[PDB]
């Protein structure tokens, strides 16, 4: 998310037993990063 | 004649006049816009 | 004690020619404190630059002073026949407000 | 308008005093700073002193405690009072604020 000119990005490792899609279970993410882009984002695209 | 190369060069001897001597220039800008403040100033605390 | 060393002592020119006068302070003076004067034979002194950049009033514009921190440079792009006069710089970063020993404009 | 008359000048014998006049015109010396600028013969301009319009006044070095300058209002007049006089004081003395100057021998 980016807010207020900040670049808020949240990360969580865990390990998992499955192979099929998002099991049942809970935890957070805490700040990793936080850059002052400042810069509007309407799009974005991942890289495999 | 009438064609001049509008760049010439610098001729740095050190037996030059102290007005006529290379002189290393360094120019700070400085910008504050809307943006977040990057770069900052190392305050040295007190103890505890 | 800021003695003006001022260069050289005569010069020999020509109408047209451009003429430099070179202005050296024994210690560097601050905030470009350099007074020009031009005194003709007979007459008073009169202000030709002051802070070294700024010219005085009604004075030509082929007069132009230049320099920084222990140089003053006085710049006449274009002779003129009542410039032969003797220039004494001025420098007045100290209390012992002191000039230079004159310079001498010949033909 | 503006015009600066020296006047006060002449030949003296060493270790006399002088007082020098500065007839101003069109200008308030209470109000401006004032300083007088003497030349010996040949040689550069040379500043002895200098008053503030407030009141504060300087002098150089070689005249420190042997001249004294001051300002009559009721006049509108600079003077350059110079005591223990000798040789080395021979110089042309234009007051500025510049004046005509006033060839001093002593």
């Amino acid at each position: 998310k980016n807010i207020d000119g900040y670049f808020k990005i949240y990360s969580k490792h865990t390990p998992i037993n499955l192979v099929r899609d998002l099991p049942q279970g809970f935890s957070a993410l805490e700040p990793l990063v936080d850059l002052p882009i400042g810069i509007n984002i309407t799009r974005f695209q991942t890289l495999l | 004649f009438n064609c001049y190369f509008p760049l010439q060069s610098y001729g740095f001897q050190p037996t030059n006049g102290v007005g006529y001597q290379p002189y290393r220039v360094v120019v700070l800008s400085f910008e504050l816009l809307h943006a977040p403040a990057t770069v900052c100033g190392p305050k040295k605390s007190t103890n505890l | 004690e800021i003695v003006l060393t001022q260069s050289p002592g005569t010069v020999s020119l020509s109408p047209g020619e451009r003429a430099t006068l070179s202005c050296w302070a024994s210690q560097s003076v601050s905030a470009s404190y350099l007074a020009w004067y031009q005194q003709k034979p007979g007459q008073a002194p009169r202000l030709l630059i002051y802070g070294a950049s700024s010219r005085a009033t009604g004075i030509p514009d082929r007069f132009s002073g230049s320099g920084s921190g222990t140089d003053f440079t006085l710049t006449i792009s274009r002779l003129e026949p009542e410039d032969f006069a003797v220039y004494y710089c001025q420098q007045y970063g100290t209390t012992p407000r002191t000039f230079g020993g004159g310079t001498k404009v010949e033909i | 308008q503006v015009q600066l008359q020296q006047w006060g000048a002449g030949l003296l014998k060493p270790s006399e005093t002088l007082s020098l006049s500065c007839a101003v015109y069109g200008g308030s010396l209470s109000g401006y700073y004032w300083s007088w600028i003497r030349q010996p013969p040949g040689k550069g301009l040379e500043w002895i002193g200098e008053i503030n319009h407030f009141g504060s006044t300087g002098y150089n070095p070689s005249l420190k405690s042997r001249v004294t300058i001051s300002v009559d209002t009721s006049k509108s007049q600079f003077s350059v009072k110079l005591s223990s006089v000798t040789a080395a004081d021979t110089a042309v003395y234009y007051c500025a604020r510049w004046g005509q100057g006033t060839m001093v021998t002593v």
